[PDB]
C-alpha cells in the first residue's frame, strides 16, 4: 500500500517521505510501522500498516493533481457559516483533516472575500495557514522551493 | 585532588560522548528514565504515552574565551528525542525537542555564569555531577506533572511532542541551581 521513498502526507506535520517498514515494540506489544522522515526536521511518524489511510495517511499530490489545486485557488468557492465562531470551526477542521482540495477551495473563497468583500484577521490566519500548507505540498509534488510554489499562487489570483 | 574528582564527577554525570544506547543509567540518563514515561488518560479517551528515546547535547556557540568576554555563560543546549504515542490508535510522533540550555565545566572547574567563573561546591559527600543531576530531576519533575496536565486538555490529531514541551521549567531549574554558587 505504501512503499519507500513515497511522498506522502500525515496531519499535522504535513509532508514527508516513507522512509519503510519499521519494528517497533512500544509498550509490550510488537508491531510494524510506516516510518516517515519529516523535512530537515529530526522528526518523525511511525504508522501501523495494519490501517494507515484509517489514522490520516495518504498520499501527496501527484504533478497533476496540481493543476486542479491552483483553480481552486483561482476559482474555489464554497458556503461558509453565518457566524464567526461556527465559521472558524468549520475551517479550523478543514485545515486539521488536510485534505489539499477542501483547503484550496477554502482558501479560495477566503481570498474571494478579501477582494470583494473584506477578509477579518481571523479568516485571513486561516487563509495564511492554507497557504503555508498547501505551498509545501505542492513544492514537495513539483520539487520546487516553497517560495516558488508560493509564487505559483501569486499568480493565480494576479 | 578535589577539583579532580569535579571535573569527573560532572563527566560521567553526562555521558555526552556516549552513545545513547552506550550510555547507562546514570545521572542525567537517570534522570530522564526516572522521569520516564509519562502515561495519562484513561487508554480509550485521549490515552497517551509521552515517552524518553535519548539526548543529545549540541556543543556550545562558543569557547571558553567568547562567554568570558561577554556577560553570558559557557553553555550547550541540550535536546531529547522523545515519542507521542496515542494508545488509542497506536501512532507515534517523535520530535526532538529543546528543554534548557546547559552550563559547561572547564578543565579547571568552573563555570562562566553570565560572564562570572563562578563555582559550585561538594556538599555531603554529594559531588557536583550528583548535587545537580538531581537538580535536573527536579526540573523534569515540573516539566511532567506539566506535559500530563497538557496531556488531558485533548486535541489528540493535533498533539505532539513539540506541543507538550516547553523549556521553562527546566530552565528554572538550574536558573536557581546556579543562582547559589561561589565566584572564584
Amino acid at each position: 500500500e505504501f512503499r519507500p521513498g513515497d511522498k506522502v502526507v500525515l496531519p499535522p506535520y504535513g509532508v514527508g517521505v516513507v522512509a519503510g517498514i519499521a519494528q517497533r515494540s512500544v509498550s509490550g506489544v510488537s508491531r510494524a510501522y510506516y516510518q516517515v522522515d519529516f523535512p530537515g526536521s529530526r522528526s518523525k511518524a511511525y504508522v501501523p500498516v495494519e490501517a494507515p489511510h484509517s489514522v490520516g495517511l495518504r498520499k501527496a499530490l501527484a504533478p497533476e493533481e496540481v493543476p486542479v489545486i491552483l483553480d481552486l485557488l483561482k476559482n474555489g468557492r464554497m458556503p461558509l457559516p453565518k457566524q464567526w465562531a461556527a465559521r472558524h470551526r468549520k475551517t479550523s477542521e478543514i485545515l486539521a483533516d488536510g485534505n489539499p482540495y477542501r483547503i484550496a477551495q477554502m482558501a479560495g473563497q477566503l481570498r474571494a472575500w478579501e477582494v470583494e468583500r473584506g477578509l477579518p484577521d481571523l479568516d485571513r490566519q486561516a487563509l495564511r495557514r492554507a497557504i503555508h500548507l498547501l505551498a509545501e505540498e505542492v513544492a514537495q509534488s513539483l520539487e520546487i522551493t516553497v517560495q516558488e510554489a508560493k509564487r505559483l499562487f501569486e499568480e493565480a489570483w494576479g | 585532588p578535589l577539583t579532580e574528582i569535579q571535573v569527573e564527577s560532572y563527566k560521567k554525570a553526562l555521558q555526552a560522548d556516549v552513545p545513547p544506547e552506550k550510555r547507562e543509567n546514570v545521572g542525567i540518563q537517570a534522570a530522564f528514565k526516572e522521569t520516564f514515561p509519562i502515561e495519562e488518560g484513561d487508554k480509550g479517551k485521549g490515552g497517551l504515552v509521552l515517552d524518553f528515546l535519548e539526548y543529545r547535547i549540541g556543543d556550545p556557540p562558543f569557547s571558553q574565551d567568547e562567554c568570558r568576554e561577554k556577560d553570558l555563560t559557557y553553555q550547550a543546549p541540550l535536546y531529547a528525542r522523545l515519542q507521542l504515542i496515542h494508545k488509542d490508535t497506536g501512532l507515534i510522533k517523535e520530535d526532538e525537542v529543546f528543554l534548557g540550555h546547559l552550563p559547561l565545566m572547564t578543565e579547571d572547574g568552573s563555570f562562566i555564569i553570565n560572564g562570572a567563573d563562578r563555582v559550585i561546591v561538594s556538599q555531603g559527600g554529594r559531588t557536583v555531577g550528583e548535587l545537580m543531576a538531581d537538580q535536573f530531576r527536579v526540573g523534569l519533575a515540573r516539566l511532567a506533572r506539566g506535559v500530563r496536565e497538557r496531556m488531558v486538555m485533548g486535541s489528540p490529531d493535533t498533539l505532539t511532542p513539540a506541543k507538550l514541551v516547553n523549556s521553562r521549567p527546566l530552565e528554572a531549574a538550574l536558573r536557581e541551581f546556579f543562582s547559589r554558587s561561589q565566584l572564584s
